[PDB]
């Protein structure tokens, strides 16, 4: 069943990095936005890297 | 539902 | 006149989420215990999507 | 420039309707919340009239 969940942008929390991700609505779900946030927390494999170009 | 009372 | 509900807290059923939302008197009246609750039932536009975090307790 | 805004759910407030419609993050910067919301209003001409089903 469809739980209607925004697909929200979070950013890299790496001083190096800092690139903005836009987060599946399961990732946008399961998020704690209480704890560091980096690239490779995404389970989005095209954007999951702070090597990764932030998306278009 | 799972609730809590205030 | 007045009801006098009392506000309850909520958890969202997506297990994917699992959040705490505080309801409305009004909202906390209406749900249906029976049944599955999840955060896009909430009337409050503040806290009625998965994505929002969870209100302090 | 990116501005790194959510795509986010709306319900259309069409009492007829109710169904519930995914926005761009163009759109989604553009809701005015202190107006209703129909799904007439969405740019995405695929998902912009109550006639037409809810999205998977
Ligand atoms: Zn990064
Ligand atoms: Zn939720
Ligand atoms: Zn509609």
């Amino acid at each position: 069943e469809n739980m209607y969940v925004n697909k929200v942008w979070v950013q890299c929390e790496n001083e190096n990095c800092l690139k903005w991700r836009l987060l599946s609505s399961e990732d946008s779900a399961k998020v704690d936005h209480d704890e560091p946030w980096y690239c490779f927390m995404n389970t989005d494999s095209r954007y999951n890297n702070c090597s990764i170009s932030e998306e278009d | 539902a799972r609730t809590k009372q205030t």
